[PDB]
């Protein structure tokens, strides 16, 4: 029912929202990313040079 | 609108001698029409809302 369409015609809107949050200052740490972890199971290790 | 009345006594002397009759010719009512609009106007932002 189009009767005025200035702010009550179509309820329900989105707010001017969307769904990605935007962090202004960059908090990445590509580093540890890349280098791979590795999983042991026991605690007895060793490693040779 | 009505019919003729009675005029209460009736009596007669063997002749009328009347007016070309006492009719009274039915009455002729009349009655007119209006309009009825409702206009609605609304914007063009406020059509695409929730």
């Amino acid at each position: 029912n189009p009767t005025l369409f200035v702010s009550y015609d179509q309820n329900g809107k989105k707010l001017s929202f969307a769904n990605w949050i935007s962090v202004l200052s960059p908090q990445d740490t590509p580093f540890v990313s890349m280098t791979g972890k590795e999983s042991i199971n026991q605690t007895i290790f060793s490693w040779q040079t | 609108d009505a019919l003729a009345s009675v005029d209460g006594n009736n009596a007669h002397v063997e002749g009328s001698r009347a007016e070309d009759g006492e009719m009274k010719p039915t009455v002729i009512k009349s009655n007119v029409t209006q309009i009825l609009r409702k206009v609605v106007r609304v914007s063009d932002t406020a059509n695409t809302t929730a």
